[PDB]
């Protein structure tokens, strides 16, 4: 019972780690994909005029 | 030893008991170291 109590309790941090290693992934594609969309409606405003 | 056997009882709740870091060892600890309202007069 301890030895799993502390291996779940790590594997919960494990998990705290990871879900926050990719939380600032996918707010990293997220932003790197908004970069690219403002610049081509930019892009494409121009184009038109 | 021939007296009683009831005390390792305690002992096995004890140890079992103590195993959870959650509610169980929140509470022994607040209580050995020192309606919710009625239970902290009641605990005083």
């Amino acid at each position: 019972l301890y030895k799993n109590h502390e291996l779940l309790k790590l594997e919960r941090k494990k998990t705290e780690a990871v879900a926050r290693l990719k939380s600032m992934n996918k707010s990293a594609i997220n932003q790197y994909n908004r970069r690219q969309d403002k610049k081509n409606k930019r892009l494409k405003f121009g184009h038109r005029l | 030893l021939q007296w009683g056997k009831y005390q390792t009882f305690g002992v096995d709740i004890l140890a079992k008991l103590f195993s959870l870091e959650k509610p169980n060892l929140n509470y022994f600890k607040s209580i050995l170291l020192n309606n919710n309202h009625k239970d902290k007069k009641l605990l005083r």
